[PDB]
């Protein structure tokens, strides 16, 4: 299997209605080696799919969201099965491969009464914590929090890709264009201008969220190109007899 | 024409009295304390030397150059002080002016005392208290709690982190004081959820108050976020200032002795 | 040819699919600007990358979509297209659209609206076949109460005949109709039965014609007069009435048939006035005695096979003569260029009522660019997709050689490395079909794959030697993969050993059947044997090869692999035909000869969709019981409909379908006792 080989399937594997969902497996299937993916507790939280892939030859773990199960909002049950995979990669030493397609955490009763804060720490902690080489790539969309938790450049992060699909906010458009002009009512123009300008991933290639903007179709040789650049990550952290994680 | 004295004496009159004295009488009518005084009350007296006092948020967009919505401080005062003769590091959100929102400089001062803490190796008190965020600047303000939650796991295990809030707190912000140790709570004053219940009544369809969603006994009771809660703020405090005396100043340092009979 | 020719500077092309690609390759070649519309689900097709504009018809249905003429109109205003290509289907052959488009100035490629007119119908159109001297069907449509009128008629135009009658008769004459006194005794049973079924006692004569085979004559004609006949084309391999494989040269006939019907055609053309291209049927009978049927009227599908022997392209020449420019070759230098045969791959799987429409997304698609003497007309890219509004055409082959027998082992070398992933598709259909001995012999009819299929498709049969082959394959294959797995790097800490066995002795099931197989490796060259049968396999064993070329004891097989589970089952793609095999050891054999059968419960009583599509009428209703043959409901599914009955009576418990639901991929539909 090449390791510097074309994925012409990528182009339009995303649709470019912001509501249609998409198969996010077949992404995973078509990137790895040999088309093989050996999917860990696939029945259970499949918001968010984990297994182990062969790059290069190389053993990498991957986590992704999945956009067709709750719009790939995340949840108590996805975080724990995240943070508990992540943290048996690195304690292992895997490299990570992350697959972000996230439109924030799914509101409810149920859910904050379950204690989603402490899951979503529980997530958020296996990825800072985390110190073997990980690529992320965000494929369509990272609203909200979830986007800092998932991986984002500044915990760490090494290498992060974006397709001209994607596209980062902070709350919806719609209640944005309706909280921001309070003092009267807008319409048309207001959400026209809104949908021009911060509907793009240029405000965050020019601040430096993300390295570059790359064609899917040459996705995988970027990886491979990472896998074969960051081996040597050794980090320095402080002495500490045992973390303290909010199980 | 005048002298920076005279400009460097109305930033800091303005500063102290935030955005007016109505609002400091609407907020001592309303049920709690700002953060100078809190921050005073915290520490011993006279041992509290305050670092980067003048911070200002800047923004060429949205027309806030004016300063009808300029305030120095950005809404945060940190710095470092002496209880019973320990060093602290000590945080408190402000609710004067924006409602505690976070900001470039907001997440800049809060790195700066947390990453000089873990050099030094004494403990981060930090007191909660906001209610929204900034949506003019949009998402480089989110990079800023990235930022915070790093610190956060860089410090788990090697100083201990104490997190009181007593504020509405909510959205992403609520992560911080939960990758902290002990969390406590201040009954009717202290709020956390992550998404505010207009949401969840426009999705789930469903009619929920405020206080049965993000209320200390709710979260100190079946939640399990929480580990106590306390009736007002000056008592929150008070107790505050011997479980600190309970704990020591890092992981390298044994155990605390007292003297006893 | 000259580019420096005048000619248009901008050309619409106003059709979907493999035909707007090849319309816009051609004019992009002689020089002319292009502009292609799309519809709602087609934004991202090729044909839409490959032209320079972009226009947006409309929503997803073709009956709203690419049929409406508003938003062609609009469209040219847009562009000011000084010409526009129909293409085939949709609306080439309307009148409306003809008339309307003639009606502004613009030129409309294609014959003219007189001509549609002209062979629209059926009635003027016999008539004015007659009145142009060609060879129709006979018979006289007349009222017969009699038996001996009936059969003098029938002897005046021969003992076989399609005498029929307008409401029907359970045959009339057709039935039987070798000799004289069974059709008299039809017409008597005939009259009865008419008059106890459907009332027309008459007998309306027609002539009857033994093992059909028609032929195609394709026409050319310019707007001076001058028309010429481009050879022939023969099509008789049919299923529900769609051609499937076509060869350019027609055995069946000699030259002065060839000929004689060429000038029938050419004067049948002239007769209407004809420009532009087009095609005249003719049902040839076994005795080379044809009958015209039909005169089609645009650049059909199975057009290229043609130019494969002609050495011409018939989309640039009649762009070219519809601005006016007169032909400038003869029916004298029109000649044959030894043999061509096409064949097109649609979107189907053929085990079920020969080829049910399917769904799906085009995962990895290759052809054979770079083998010998193939050509590919494809509308569809890597990662494409399939709806359910739009014919399931993937594509069409055409192989050209110096012989027949040439060009059928080019086309069977290319159908096998030819590599689509995502889609079921009906390529063994067409490699089972192309090898028959009466197929390569030449003996054919309209009914070819209609008797020799009794019970429908069941895959290529495989005899023992190449049963021994596909066992040795897949044997290889699996302890090529197992021994690629044991190759690491070095850890040094805890070093790996090589585990070391001289030969593999293996148990492969396969369809109902079990084989005891032993595999030696020789390094790149295994020595496999099969129930006493030795065998020496050898290859590169590309395992992460999409396709793989084996050399079983000197022949060459081009084989493919897919779904290898690590469980022992893997489906291999040999000669066309996908086999599944179970792949396990002595000991994991004789180990699961103990585990217990997980039964399955499945024996009817559910009544799930064959294959997705959109439901249009039920005919039952939930609670209600019915009995074996009754049809539960109607599902239209790109162009096409199918009604499914049930096999066994019962109460149907629920009905999970109704009028304009949509259904999936075996979604279940009714579930009864
Ligand atoms: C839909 O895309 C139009 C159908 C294209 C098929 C063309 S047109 C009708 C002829 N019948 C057939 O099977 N192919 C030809």
């Amino acid at each position: 299997d090449p390791s510097d080989r074309l994925v012409p399937e990528l182009d339009t594997i995303v649709p470019l209605e912001s509501t249609k969902a998409y198969n996010m497996v077949d992404i995973i299937h078509s990137v790895v080696d040999e088309r093989e993916f050996f999917e860990i507790m696939p029945n259970y939280a499949k918001n968010i799919i984990v297994g182990f892939a062969r790059m290069n030859g190389r053993t990498v773990g991957i986590v992704g969201n999945q956009p067709k199960v709750a719009s790939g909002c995340l949840d108590i049950n996805s975080s724990v099965k995240g943070a508990r995979f992540v943290r048996f990669c690195d304690a292992f030493n895997i490299p990570l491969i992350t697959f972000v397609d996230v439109p924030g955490f799914l509101p409810g009763t149920a859910q904050e009464y379950g204690g989603i804060i402490r899951h979503g720490a529980k997530l958020l902690y296996a990825f800072a914590e985390a110190t073997v080489p990980k690529v992320t790539v965000i494929t369509r969309k990272a609203y909200g929090g979830a986007y800092d938790v998932m991986s984002s450049k500044h915990l760490c992060g090494d290498t992060n890709y974006a397709w001209p699909t994607a596209e980062i906010a902070v709350m919806g458009a719609k209640g944005a264009v309706e909280i921001i002009f309070k003092g009267h009512e807008n319409v048309e123009a207001a959400q026209a201008e809104y949908i021009e300008k911060f509907a793009n991933p240029f405000p965050a290639a020019v601040r430096g969220f993300v390295d570059d903007i790359i064609q899917p179709s040459s996705t995988r040789a970027r990886i491979c190109c990472d896998l074969d650049v960051l081996a040597s990550k050794k980090v320095q952290r402080p002495w500490r007899k045992h973390a303290n994680i909010p199980l | 024409a005048t002298s920076v004295n005279e400009r460097i004496e109305n930033k800091r009159r303005t500063a102290l009295l935030g955005g007016g004295q109505r609002r400091i009488d609407a907020q001592h009518k309303r049920g709690k304390l700002t953060a100078r005084e809190r921050i005073s009350l915290l520490l011993d007296p006279g041992s509290f030397v305050e670092s980067d006092m003048f911070v200002e948020h800047r923004c060429a967009d949205f027309g806030m150059a004016a300063d009808k919505n300029k305030f120095p401080g950005d809404s945060v005062v940190t710095g470092r002080g002496r209880i019973n003769g320990r060093l602290v590091y000590v945080f408190s959100q402000d609710f004067t002016v924006f409602g505690g929102s976070l900001s470039g400089a907001h997440a800049q001062k809060i790195c700066k005392i947390m990453d000089q803490a873990i050099t030094v190796g004494a403990p981060v008190i930090g007191l909660n208290d906001s209610g929204g965020a900034r949506i003019q600047e949009g998402v480089e303000s989110l990079a800023g709690y990235a930022d915070i939650f790093l610190r956060n796991v860089t410090a788990s295990g090697v100083i201990p982190q104490i997190s009181l809030i007593m504020g509405p707190c909510a959205g992403g912000a609520v992560y911080s004081p939960a990758l902290t140790d002990f969390t406590f709570m201040v009954k009717d004053t202290s709020y956390l959820f992550i998404t505010g219940p207009d949401v969840v009544k426009s999705v789930t369809n469903e009619d929920v108050t405020q206080e049965e969603l993000g209320g200390a006994k709710t979260h100190t009771t079946m939640s399990g976020v929480a580990h106590r809660a306390f009736e007002n703020d000056v008592d929150a405090l008070c107790n505050l200032r011997d479980f600190f005396n309970y704990l020591p100043l890092s992981s390298q340092d044994p155990a605390p002795v007292r003297e006893c009979h | 040819y000259d580019p420096n020719e005048k000619t248009f500077d901008k050309i619409l092309v106003a059709n979907r699919g493999e035909i707007a690609c090849r319309v816009i390759r051609t004019c992009k070649k002689m020089g002319i600007k292009t502009v292609a519309i799309h519809s709602d689900v087609d934004a991202s097709s090729v044909h839409v990358k490959m032209a320079d504009e972009a226009v947006c018809v409309g929503p997803a249905p073709t009956s709203k979509s690419y049929l409406n003429m508003d938003a062609i109109m609009e469209a040219i205003k847009k562009t000011r297209a000084q010409a526009v290509h129909p293409g085939y289907g949709f609306l080439s052959e309307n009148k409306e659209f003809a008339r309307c488009l003639a009606a502004e100035d613009v030129v409309f490629i294609g014959p003219d609206t007189h001509a549609i007119q002209a062979m629209g119908d059926k009635i003027e159109s016999k008539l004015l076949a007659k009145k142009a001297e060609v060879n129709t069907i006979p018979g006289f449509d007349g009222v017969v109460k009699d038996a001996e009128e009936a059969v003098r008629i029938a002897r005046e135009i021969g003992y076989p005949v399609m005498i029929k009658a307008s409401a029907g008769g359970g045959g009339k004459g057709m039935r039987i109709a070798w000799d004289d006194e069974e059709t008299r005794d039809g017409f008597r049973l005939s009259s009865q039965e008419a008059a106890s079924s459907f009332g027309d006692d008459r007998l309306l004569i027609e002539k009857f014609i033994d093992n059909p085979r028609h032929i195609e004559i394709q026409v050319l004609g310019d707007k001076h007069g001058n028309a010429l006949w481009l050879n022939e084309r023969e099509c008789s391999i049919q299923r529900r009435n769609q051609k499937v494989v076509e060869e350019a040269p027609s055995i069946f006939l000699d030259a002065e048939t060839r000929r004689a019907m060429g000038e029938q055609a050419v004067a049948l053309a002239r007769a209407v006035k004809y420009s532009s291209a087009g095609t005249v049927e003719f049902l040839v009978d076994s005795k080379k005695n044809f009958y015209f049927l039909e005169m089609n009227t645009r650049l059909q599908v199975e057009h290229p096979v043609t130019e494969c022997i002609t050495g011409l392209d018939l989309v640039q020449e009649m762009i070219r003569v519809a601005k006016g420019y007169p032909l400038r070759h003869k029916q004298a230098d029109i000649r044959i260029n030894g043999w061509a045969v096409e064949c097109r791959v649609y979107a189907e799987d053929p085990y079920k009522s020969f080829g049910l429409p399917s769904i799906g997304r085009l995962s990895q698609y290759q052809e054979p660019l770079h083998l010998p003497g193939v050509r590919v007309d494809s509308g569809i890219q890597p990662g494409s997709d399939i709806s359910i509004y739009y014919d399931p055409m993937i594509s069409k082959l055409i192989t050209y050689g110096s012989d027949r027998t040439e060009a059928l082992k080019r086309m069977a070398d290319a159908l096998d490395n030819y590599v689509i992933r995502g889609v079921t598709h009906n390529i063994a259909l067409l490699r089972e079909v192309i090898i028959n001995s009466r197929f390569v012999k030449g003996d054919i009819s309209t009914k070819f794959l209609s008797d020799v299929y009794p019970d429908g498709f069941k895959g290529h049969m495989l005899t023992k030697s190449e049963k021994n082959q596909l066992l040795a394959i897949a044997s290889s294959l699996f302890v090529a993969f197992q021994l690629r797995a044991q190759h690491f790097q070095e850890n040094s800490r805890m070093p790996v050993i090589k585990p070391d066995i001289a030969n593999w002795e293996l148990s492969v099931k396969l369809h109902d059947k079990v084989h005891t197989v032993v595999a030696s490796n020789n390094g790149s060259v295994f020595s496999v044997e099969v129930d006493g049968s030795k065998l020496n396999v050898t290859s590169t064993w590309n395992l992460a090869s999409p396709l793989l070329s084996v050399s079983v004891d000197g022949t060459q097989r081009t084989v493919q692999c897919l779904s290898r589970e690590a469980g022992g089952n893997m489906s291999i793609q040999f000669l066309g035909t996908v086999y599944k095999v179970n792949i396990l050891t002595r000991l994991a054999a004789e180990l699961n000869k103990f585990m217990l059968e997980k039964v399955t419960e499945d024996t009817s009583s559910v009544l799930r969709s064959p294959m997705p599509g959109v439901v249009v009428a039920v005919s039952v209703k939930p609670g209600d019981a019915v009995a074996e043959g009754q049809e539960i409901c109607v599902i239209e599914a790109m162009k096409m409909q199918n009604s499914m009955t049930a096999g066994k009576t019962g109460t149907v418990k629920s009905v999970h379908c109704q009028a304009g639901d949509t259904v999936g991929e075996g979604d279940l539909l009714v579930e009864l006792e």
